[PDB]
């Protein structure tokens, strides 16, 4: 006897289904209610023949061992006599199961069989079970067997008071989150904004209602600064900007922006300015033109930068198309938009500023909500996304683009499944991990949640699926890397009223922490580092055993699929004189190396990370 | 399982 998968984010779908007399969609089979079904066509006449097929993806490679099917309890048409069970891992072949007649009665049926791998399992219905007519329905359908096991672990989850729809990490193993005025919904120009600090080391959280900045800063652009502060713009109250100090856990008033705007990038760059582009889901619709923050001057515009050559298709127009940007600051102080829209763009931020095509992301349609991710000096990742924000199909695509001498775009292998609405994690061995999103991109939805994330590895360029996680991670969830290495992944929703959201999240420990039986691999240590550093610098490290490399990871701050402040910058060490000394060379170019926190990993031979100490890059 | 009832 097995007990029943996890149905987060299967897809159900059928040789046929009747919606015009009722609603005999497929997707019935997968919500739990017994008053819901899926039927066969019989509508408008003439009915579709038996055989009916009814085809489940469970979006995962499972070990499935049975098949239990609820018949409906209002009448006797449809219910499957003869069945077959069929299993594909890959979806082109298909392995017979099990074959057999259930009894013409409303019991539950239940079939069990050898534990096999699968993705899809296929239901073909082959009589009714009455002979009464030409149909096959079914009120529920549930898969036994066992989720796989590995690569990687999740921690039970993790209570929030708040759905935390954005994310920053703070020096000291902690995490700051973030809402709106409410902890569970948005809307309008109050004024406040509901926190929560999660502590990792002891899984306290600390809640605060911040209303002192007069910035209910959902929707915001986000980024950190040089000193260590989070810069916080727009959003609900469009035109405010607040400063997250993590010393004393507070807030301060920033100065307007020139435009108000929400749902936009914020980016900071190679001179500790903030650049932002963008934004019209708040503020008014369209115009929304480059601004640059500086500590001495607040926001101000930038005549040059018009946001108009990041546009997007999207069916929504403005206000969705200049959403979102995928912004990244370049070696020699300009910024790079990589996407969503199909065309890049070159942005230079001195003087009125200027704007230059790029060329477009080799052949990608538009990805909105798709990641990007900076995973070594000058290289990008990206993956994911849908051509509208709305009611559209994910891609599976994902592509690389080399910056370093030049813009070079190349295809890379899909991803398992499409997503929309996932997070990208650059981790410090180099590889970039995808958690999350949905197939078909709408707001507020749970329905195809992509449970299993992903991990791509520039040196194969494959990605390799995780273990799956417990709860799914759609519109409003986020994810970023911990100084120990592992990976917070939380939210979603935020729709109020709504059943979909996620007052928690969960914490992933990667593969490269885990000996093969689970339990924690040993790590390296870093015994002495520099707790501030200038770029261009040589830096001393003094570590628990020999290595040559490290990886400096920027901190993260993260919403609605946005994380410009993440990048990875691998460095080979020159062993000196000591106990495990080792000298390293910051690059001097601070558009590679943004100012700003950073974690400083120790990579033993193995790939393992030590747990990283915390450097102030100046 | 649960139920929304019939209409
Ligand atoms: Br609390
Ligand atoms: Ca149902
Ligand atoms: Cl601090």
């Amino acid at each position: 006897a097995s007990g029943p998968l996890p149905r987060d984010g299967w897809l159900a779908s059928a040789s046929d289904q009747e919606t015009a007399n009722e609603n005999g969609r497929a997707a019935n089979v997968l919500d739990g209610d017994a008053a819901t079904l899926w039927h066969s066509r019989y509508s408008p006449a003439p009915a579709a023949p038996l055989p009916h097929t009814l085809t489940i993806d469970m979006g995962v490679v499972n070990q499935v061992a049975g098949l239990r099917y609820l018949p409906r309890f209002d009448n006797m048409n449809g219910r499957v006599g003869g069945y077959s069970i069929h299993a594909s891992s890959n979806g082109t072949s298909w392995n017979l199961l099990a074959r057999g007649t259930w009894a013409d009665n409303a019991d539950e049926k239940t079939v069990t069989f050898a534990a096999a791998s699968a993705r899809y399992i296929r239901l073909t219905a082959s009589t009714e079970a009455g002979n009464r007519g030409p149909w096959s329905s079914a009120a529920e359908i549930n898969l036994l067997g066992t989720p796989p096991k590995g690569p990687g672990t999740w921690s039970p989850t993790v209570n929030f008071p708040l759905v935390p729809a954005a994310a920053a990490l703070l020096p000291g193993n902690r995490l700051l989150t973030w809402s709106a005025y409410s902890p569970i919904t948005f809307g309008g120009e109050t004024g406040i904004t509901q926190s929560a600090i999660l502590d990792l080391n002891t899984g306290a959280v600390s809640q605060a209602e911040v209303a002192n900045t007069g910035h209910d800063m959902f929707c915001p652009g986000t980024s950190l600064l040089p000193d260590g502060r989070i810069l916080v713009s727009g959003g609900s109250n469009s035109e405010k900007t607040s400063l997250f100090s993590p010393a004393t856990n507070t807030w301060a008033p920033g100065p307007d922006m020139n435009v108000g705007r929400g749902y936009q990038s914020n980016v900071t760059t190679s001179t500790g300015e903030v650049f932002t582009l963008g934004g019209s889901w708040s503020g008014g619709l369209g115009s929304k033109h480059g601004e640059i923050w500086s500590s001495t001057g607040g926001w101000r515009p930038l005549p040059d930068v018009p946001v108009d050559s990041i546009l997007t298709d999207d069916p929504g127009g403005e206000f969705r198309s200049d959403n979102h940007a995928w912004l990244f600051s370049a070696a020699g102080g300009r910024v790079f938009h990589a996407g969503p829209s199909r065309e890049m763009n070159w942005i230079s931020t001195a003087g009125t500023g200027s704007v230059t095509s790029a060329g477009t992301r080799a052949d990608s349609a538009d990805a909105m909500n798709g990641n990007a991710v900076m995973y070594d000096v000058g290289k990008i990742l990206t993956m994911g996304g849908a051509p509208g924000y709305d009611n559209s199909d994910a891609t599976a695509r994902a592509y690389t683009i080399d910056i370093n001498n030049g813009v070079d775009v190349a295809r890379t292998s899909d991803m398992a499944v499409s997503r929309s609405f996932a997070n990208g994690v650059a981790l410090p061995d180099g590889q970039v991990l995808v958690v999350g999103g949905q197939a078909h991109a709408v707001p507020f939805t749970d329905t195809g949640a992509r449970m299993a994330p992903e991990l791509w590895n520039p040196a194969t360029e494959e990605w390799t699926a995780m273990a799956p996680m417990a709860v799914p991670r759609t519109y409003h969830s986020v994810a970023l890397l911990l100084a120990d290495g592992r990976v917070f992944v939380g939210g979603g929703g935020l729709c109020g009223t709504c059943t979909t959201n996620h007052l928690d999240g969960e914490i992933f420990t990667p593969p490269y922490l885990l000996n093969a039986d689970g339990s924690a691999r040993t790590r390296p240590t870093i015994v002495d580092a520099p707790a501030t550093a200038t770029a261009g610098s040589k830096i001393s490290v003094t570590t628990g055993s020999k290595i040559s490399k490290f990886s400096l990871m920027r901190m993260s701050s993260v919403t609605h699929t946005v994380n410009t402040d993440q990048r990875r910058i691998p460095l080979t060490a020159t062993g000196t004189y000591g106990n495990n000394t080792a000298t390293l060379t910051l690059p001097a170019d601070r558009g590679v190396l943004v100012p700003g926190a950073y974690m400083l990993f120790a990579m033993d031979g193995n790939g393992v990370p030590s747990v990283a100490t915390t450097i102030q890059i100046s | 399982s649960h139920s929304s009832g019939a209409a």
